[PDB]
């Protein structure tokens, strides 16, 4: 959860609405196992 | 290499990239009670992670006509988290504090604060106005808790001592053209090596705007002040049931 | 008996250098140098500025032999100041029967109180002196007994009481023809320092308006009661005053704090006059004049 | 690092680029909630856009700590302080800061 | 040299002078989690005094027609003391337990108890009586807390397992002609090295009178059973706000 | 960086000895000796009694060569027991369209369940075998596809679904003329042991009567779904059953517990019949007879 | 904005313990992610059509 | 020491004093074809100055409602300079690229771009809208040249792949509060060591505003985006007459 701690202060002439882009990855102790098929199936009909 | 910092202790970190510098109160770090000093004969508890966290407490809005605020430590944290649970079970207590107060503003706002510590900050009253009735301050002016309390007469700090020489005690300034935060590391100052956490409040954090806030109309009129504090090297003793006050 | 590496791994910044005299001023010259600037400090750090004389103005070699011995704590506090006055009048309301219990609180007079309120915690030995005389000033052949009542000892309730037998209390029998009785008093507090300021309450419980009288009252500072009677079964035929002067020796003081500027109003609280908050200095009509 | 879409609210085809970034603005108050999202790469939600969350779709069980990076794309002279708090499991959605 | 003992841990001790012997469950003491086993990457808190105390919980009266009781651990101590405050703040948890149950009687009373542990003591129901309706036990039969809960059918222990071979699990007897107390030291048994303290209850303390109480009328008819327990080598991790359930 | 002595000072009792055979019986004689008694034990200690044969009766030298290898866990559990049955009938209600999703819970049959409920935590590898045939027993030339759906993979919803493409799932294509398909399965649980008993709830929150269905359901034990379809777009012309047998190998079991005596009624809970609590053994009319 | 994934670790954000990570990274190689026979073609040879 | 740079190659240099950093695509510099890899048996030409220049190509205006653009390399330079003359005479071709995209703004403008590479950026269509007609993209959407082409559906990059994980491929951001340029050094990626420069376009330069441009009215409303690129270590082979397409 992301909380304002003080505010977002601007001078006059700056846009009073800014946008935060959230990037995400894993660390170097990240491991996975027991491979399976994915949950979305990217096909509805016969692929022509 | 001084403007940018990071204070990680416990599981909580705070980053700042327009800091001033960290001052260590009276030139020494908080430390554990040696066996030359201790008198209690039961083994203290030392939680070491669960209570050495930056607790973000409250948010005071600072407008152009503010007076100043104060927070009595450690009674800001006897209602919060595992510090507030260990300090209510245990009779004795000692800790230091890393006190970090944030106040950001744009590069067009102006104004300066004097965030200062002072130990044993006792509170006087106005003595009935004319000065003849021995009025004692109430319990909420004495120990406001995490809500803080606003100074009535900040020139005399509600104690008959001038704010012009508050700068003796450990302090640093937040002027909004240079910095946006103020770290003050405070050791454990008290005569006796442990004390009660519910009765005795070791020091008070005076945060007073000396040079007032000013900004032309059009800028953001809400300039908050949030204080975060972290009990460092805390240890408790004398376990019994929970008292709240 | 552990295999963890977390438990097995689980200090002052300043050094007191000896400084008998103020420091000398070495010879400096001009400097026309970029990069380094000794004038431009950052006061928002909260450090006092370390800019010296030599890096602001061309100075000469001054061998400073001005001693810094008058400003130590043992030279600033070891002066006997008036901390108590005890009245033993012939007829009146305040102590009409020739005894007086003055509990030892040295914050009753504003010259000794003003100096020792500069520091928060002070640890000191003291030598009290009891200058006693008639209210007109003259000395009379009258015998007095001073005695020191610690916390818990029986307070004497009359002149001809039983507590004046002083089986274990220290007591001083001096007559007024003698020089003033002077006794030295150790550091008696249970804590390691007499704290002049106790932001807190002594007792637990709820803190209502009726028991806000305990605020700021630490039991580590109240060290008893000083009692004085005219030695005799009958009433003495002389009105008396007893002025108590104490000087502090072997002083250690911790944690300075701002010095009082408003008038004192009561003992053991910093209450100040509310409508009469006076400025800490004098004033002038404009800033651009003198 | 790969764009986590915290703002997974808008769905129509003319505003699907709105999902990649979430707004901050000048609040008139004390400690408001900006955004909240689940912190697990398997659950259907924000993490299905990142390649951490879609290579984890091929593996039944994962382990290890994982990082989230927030790039502020405002102007130069706009400042502020945000509190980004990870609440461990069991503890519900927090009600205040 | 076996009948008389003393168990001091924390600030609380208990003396017994008609004990049987201390048994250590599965032959090993409770210990801290090694770094071969731990998977959480935050540093655990270890209070080491304030939670390793003998908590005296409740008092069950034992009359001639009792069935038996059970207490789910550690949910007897998630409402009590600094253990109940650290287990509600922290998500993860591990500890051992020193479990001491007192039941004194005169030298004319008789009767025996089987105070036994068993890990993962899951509770079944009577399945609607005839055995065709899938009824699940309520939350209070599942986790009674410090109040305990009385067994309905102690021959099958409310789980379809006979009490005649409960003696496999760590146990000892309180027969009132020989001893008056029963210490059982239990390590931390669970697959994963830490777990939640609010959901998972590692074991249950079955206290069942097998040979019933008997005394001629004239003796004291109130024979209580009090259990005291002490979390040994406890450590917590994953700090967040207080959950209660 | 400490001066305290409290912080700087801040293990199994039993040794596994090798025992291939039962222990020998050494020669004893009579004994007429006070002081020491090997018969009188104290059962209230909670220890099994360490009284041997030799100190109760005069015994002979018996060299015991009886092996203890049949009673190990790898010889007690490595027998393929029936843990699942899958029906694929031609017309009916239960799976009428030639697919069946059987989620892997091996507590559905009471001979394999009775043995593995002796222990609380078990860690094992298994080799499953899928013996499939018509309900009359005969083998028919029909092709089948078994596939293993882990937790999170898409469950196939029909015979001609897209999830049967098995791009990453393991799948076995065997026809019924072949011998039974036998594949080995590792230890797949996230925890270090399959716990047969989970006294607790998987999810947080309040626990009302509507969600007591989660009690005893641990996610570390439910390891997915086993799906089987008749390979084809049309419907197959043979009714089918698929019996699943698994034997356990590389077994490690922890924490024994009492073995079930009441009848099993449901899967994944120890619910028992309430009015029909039967005694664990047979009975006799009197105790002094046989 | 450098375009680098961040090299911030666990230890410099939170007080951590010594965890000897023995979790293998062999299931995630390309030879274990791709060596599964997937359906890539279907050929119909009907009687009449 | 990172904000200020200078990239000189050939006879053309570009200075930047608010750069981010240079990233080298897939961790390796462009290099010549070794004799372990080459299959053509004629000696290649290597002009080494006349084609390793920063060619400034075009200027896209970026307003508040833009979608994104893409340039197929090396078909942006088969109409320009001595690179466009050597690539039309010679059949084979290999080179790396140093790709530098400038976008300056004031200290009151805001907004971020994702200038990213991706090799073999094939272009799909909308498949007739409903998705049933096999429509192939035209030659100008396929290979727009130095004019660039604007993305229709930038969330799926006109290829059915999401832009949220474009950040896998070599990229860096231009957010106007920190930097104003983005250097991406790309080696030669293709299977076969040389290829044709007129048919095969090795990669595409996606430049997409993710966080949109914003500025209060009064500031400069024209915020251009110019891309400059430099073929590094380029070499050609197989000389014949000029083909143009
Ligand atoms: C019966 O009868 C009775 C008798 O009358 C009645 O009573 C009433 O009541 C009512 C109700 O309550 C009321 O009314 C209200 O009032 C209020 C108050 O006012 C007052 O106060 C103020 C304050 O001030 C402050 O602040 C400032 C700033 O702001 C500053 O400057 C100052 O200095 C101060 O400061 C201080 O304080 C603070 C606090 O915090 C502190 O901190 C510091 O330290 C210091 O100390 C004031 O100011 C005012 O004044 C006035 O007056 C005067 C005269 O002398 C003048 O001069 C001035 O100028 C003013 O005036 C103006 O203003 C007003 C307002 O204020 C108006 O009204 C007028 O008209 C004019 O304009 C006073 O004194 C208020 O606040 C209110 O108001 C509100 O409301 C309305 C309606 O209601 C509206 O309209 C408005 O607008 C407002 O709103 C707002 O607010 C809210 C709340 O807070 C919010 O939420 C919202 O959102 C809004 O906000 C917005 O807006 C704004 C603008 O304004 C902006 O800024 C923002 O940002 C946003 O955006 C009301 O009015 C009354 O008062 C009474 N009365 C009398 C006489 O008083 C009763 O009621 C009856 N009953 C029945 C049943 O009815
Ligand atoms: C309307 O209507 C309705 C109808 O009626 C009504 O209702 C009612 O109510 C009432 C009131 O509540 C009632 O009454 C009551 O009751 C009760 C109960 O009873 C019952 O129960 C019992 C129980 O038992 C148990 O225990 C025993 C021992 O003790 C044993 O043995 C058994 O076994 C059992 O056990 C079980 O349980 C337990 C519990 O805890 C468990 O633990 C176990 O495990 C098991 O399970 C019983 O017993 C009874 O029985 C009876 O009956 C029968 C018939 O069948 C017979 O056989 C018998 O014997 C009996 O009888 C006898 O007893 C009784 C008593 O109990 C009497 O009454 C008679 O008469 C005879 O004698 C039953 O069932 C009760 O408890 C009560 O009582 C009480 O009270 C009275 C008056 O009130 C008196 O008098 C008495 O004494 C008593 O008192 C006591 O108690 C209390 C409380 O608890 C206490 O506190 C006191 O202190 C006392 O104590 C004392 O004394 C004693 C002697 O007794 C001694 O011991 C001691 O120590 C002390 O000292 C009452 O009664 C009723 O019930 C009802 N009903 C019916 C029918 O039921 C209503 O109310 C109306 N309404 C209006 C408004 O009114
Ligand atoms: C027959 O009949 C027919 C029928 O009618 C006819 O037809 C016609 O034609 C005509 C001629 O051409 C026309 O008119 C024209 O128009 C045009 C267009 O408009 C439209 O469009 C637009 C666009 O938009 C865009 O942009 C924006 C910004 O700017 C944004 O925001 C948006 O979003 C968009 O975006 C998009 O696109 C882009 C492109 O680039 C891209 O990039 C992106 O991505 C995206 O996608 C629009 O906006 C518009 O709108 C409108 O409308 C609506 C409704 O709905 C509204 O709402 C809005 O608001 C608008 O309105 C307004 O505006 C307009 C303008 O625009 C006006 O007019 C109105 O009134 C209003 O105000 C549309 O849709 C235009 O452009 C033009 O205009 C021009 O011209 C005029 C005269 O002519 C003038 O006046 C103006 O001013 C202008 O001028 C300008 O321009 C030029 C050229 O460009 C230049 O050169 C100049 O210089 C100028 O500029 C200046 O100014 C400005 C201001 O404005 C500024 O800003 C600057 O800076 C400078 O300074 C015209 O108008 C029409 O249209 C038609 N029709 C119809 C119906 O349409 C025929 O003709 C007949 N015949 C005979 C023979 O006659
Ligand atoms: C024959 C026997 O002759 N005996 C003589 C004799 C003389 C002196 C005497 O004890 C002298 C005690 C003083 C040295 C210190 C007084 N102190 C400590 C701090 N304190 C405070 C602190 C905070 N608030 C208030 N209000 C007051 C304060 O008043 C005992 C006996
Ligand atoms: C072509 C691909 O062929 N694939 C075959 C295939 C076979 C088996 C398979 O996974 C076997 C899982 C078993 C070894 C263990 C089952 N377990 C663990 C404990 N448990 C419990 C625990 C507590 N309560 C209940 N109710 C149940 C339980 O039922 C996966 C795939």
């Amino acid at each position: 959860s992301i909380w304002y701690q003080t505010n977002y202060v601007v001078p006059i002439g700056a846009p009073n609405t800014a946008y935060i882009i959230a990037l995400a990855a894993a660390q170097k102790n990240f491991t996975m196992k027991l491979c399976k098929d994915t949950s979305h199936i990217l096909q509805t009909a016969s692929i022509q | 290499s001084d403007r940018v910092a990071q204070l990680t202790i416990g599981n909580s970190t705070i980053t700042t990239q327009e800091a001033a510098n960290i001052i260590v109160g009276y030139g020494e770090w908080p430390s554990y009670c040696s066996d030359d000093d201790a008198t209690a004969v039961d083994k203290p508890t030392r939680p070491d992670v669960s209570v050495n966290r930056f607790y973000t407490l409250d948010t005071k809005l600072w407008e152009k006509s503010s007076k100043g605020w104060y927070w009595k430590f450690p009674d800001v944290l006897t209602e919060t988290g595992v510090f507030g649970q260990n300090a209510q079970f245990h009779y004795l207590y000692r800790s230091g504090f890393c006190i970090h107060v944030q106040c950001n503003a744009s590069k067009f706002h102006q104004g300066a604060l004097l965030v200062a510590i002072l130990p044993e900050y006792v509170i006087g009253t106005v003595a009935g106005g004319t000065g003849t009735e021995d009025s004692h301050p109430p319990y909420i002016q004495t120990q406001p808790g995490a809500d803080g309390f606003e100074l009535q007469h900040p020139y005399v700090l509600d104690a008959g001592i001038p704010i012009s020489q508050l700068t003796v005690c450990p302090h640093q300034w937040i002027n909004l053209r240079t910095n946006n935060c103020a770290t003050i590391i405070v050791p454990y100052m008290n005569t006796l090596p442990f004390d009660s956490a519910l009765n005795h409040c070791n020091f008070g954090l005076l945060v007073v705007p000396i040079s007032p806030l000013d900004f032309d109309q059009g800028a953001t009129p809400v300039i908050p002040i949030t204080i975060t504090l972290a009990p460092m090297c805390s240890e408790f003793a004398g376990l019994r049931q929970a008292v709240t006050q | 008996g552990d295999r963890v590496a977390d438990m097995i791994e689980s200090r002052a910044l300043t050094q007191a250098l000896p400084a008998p005299t103020g420091q000398n001023t070495q010879v400096s010259s001009h400097r026309l140098d970029t990069g380094e600037v000794p004038a431009l400090q950052a006061a928002e750090i909260g450090a006092s500025s370390n800019t010296s004389d030599e890096s602001m103005i061309e100075t000469r070699c001054v061998l400073n032999s001005h001693s810094t011995a008058e400003t130590t704590l043992d030279s600033f506090f070891s002066r006997a100041g008036l901390v108590g006055e005890i009245d033993l009048p012939l007829e009146g309301t305040t102590n009409p029967s020739g005894y007086a219990n003055w509990d030892i609180d040295i914050t009753g007079y504003a010259q000794m109180r003003r100096k020792v309120e500069l520091f928060t915690y002070m640890r000191f030995d003291a030598e009290f002196t009891f200058v006693a005389c008639t209210p007109t000033g003259q000395v009379v052949p009258q015998l007095l007994q001073y005695m020191f009542v610690p916390p818990g000892a029986p307070k004497p309730e009359s002149r001809e009481s039983l507590a004046w037998q002083t089986a274990t209390n220290p007591s001083v029998f001096v007559k007024l023809t003698d020089p003033p009785a002077q006794v030295s008093v150790p550091f008696m507090s249970p804590a390691s320092a007499y704290q002049w300021f106790y932001d807190g309450y002594p007792t637990f419980g709820e803190h209502k308006q009726e028991k806000d009288l305990e605020y700021g009252a630490c039991p580590n500072n109240m060290m008893g009661t000083f009692s004085v009677r005219t030695v005799g079964s009958s009433k003495s035929k002389y009105a008396l005053v007893v002025r108590i002067y104490m000087r502090m020796k072997h002083v250690r003081a911790w944690i300075p704090r701002p010095m009082r500027n408003q008038n004192y109003l009561f003992k053991a609280n910093p209450n100040y006059a509310g409508d009469s908050i006076k400025p800490t200095g004098t004033s002038r009509n404009a800033i651009t004049t003198l | 690092e790969t764009i986590l879409e915290v703002n997974n609210v808008p769905t129509n085809a003319t505003s699907l680029m709105e999902r990649l970034r979430f707004p901050v603005s000048a609040q008139a108050g004390k400690g408001e909630l900006c955004a909240v999202f689940r912190a697990d790469p398997g659950r259907d939600g924000p993490w299905q856009s990142t390649m951490l969350g879609q290579l984890c779709g091929y593996y039944t069980q994962w382990s290890g700590s994982l990082e989230v990076t927030f790039m502020f794309t405002g102007s130069f002279m706009a400042t502020g302080k945000m509190l980004i708090a990870y609440t461990p499991p069991g503890g519900p959605l927090p009600k205040d800061r």
